[PDB]
């Protein structure tokens, strides 16, 4: 569950 | 230093007296943080990720030492399956990609 | 060449002779592209992240050309927000984290 970290702040 | 990515670029941070490991994420607006108190007022907010948003809270100005260099600024809060440092924090210690 | 992180690091990347803005993701083990037909048998895949999984097509042994640097490694498409690459390919183009 912790291979792909995209994180989008909006 | 110069970090390559072999492997998952995790280090120690620092808040206040509690030690975490955290990846140096360049694919991230954001500083999410599993599970711990912090001072101050905090804002629910929703980030989002591959597969959908999660709820988070915001704290702002939260000083933290990233290998011996210090930043201040927001962290969230939330059920992240890994302690993740953000571009907005990466910024502050003056962190580059580089080929 | 040496990118900062004040903004997403968005470089143009060519794949099957088409052009696309992809991110460039220390955070991410791998490379997953948006929906789109390549050449070659492909396996069904399930990866992960912020908001859970996702399913993905992976694909082997594919070029890839980054900001004019030439990669060939694992390519999975499915539902991913943005165009992501990961370490798999950032560290055959030699890219590192500095500060």
């Amino acid at each position: 569950i912790r291979k792909i970290l995209f994180l989008d702040g909006i | 230093p110069q970090i390559t990515l072999w492997k998952r670029p995790l280090v120690t941070i620092r808040i206040g007296g509690q030690l975490k490991e955290a990846l140096l994420n360049t694919g991230a607006d954001d500083t999410v943080l599993e599970e711990m108190n912090l001072p101050g007022k905090w804002k629910p907010k929703m980030i989002g990720g591959i597969g959908g948003f999660i709820k988070v809270r915001q704290y702002d100005q939260i000083p933290v030492e990233i290998c011996g260099h210090k930043a201040i600024g927001t962290v969230l809060v939330g059920p992240t399956p890994v302690n993740i440092i953000g571009r907005n924090l990466l910024t502050q210690i003056g962190c580059t990609l580089n080929f």
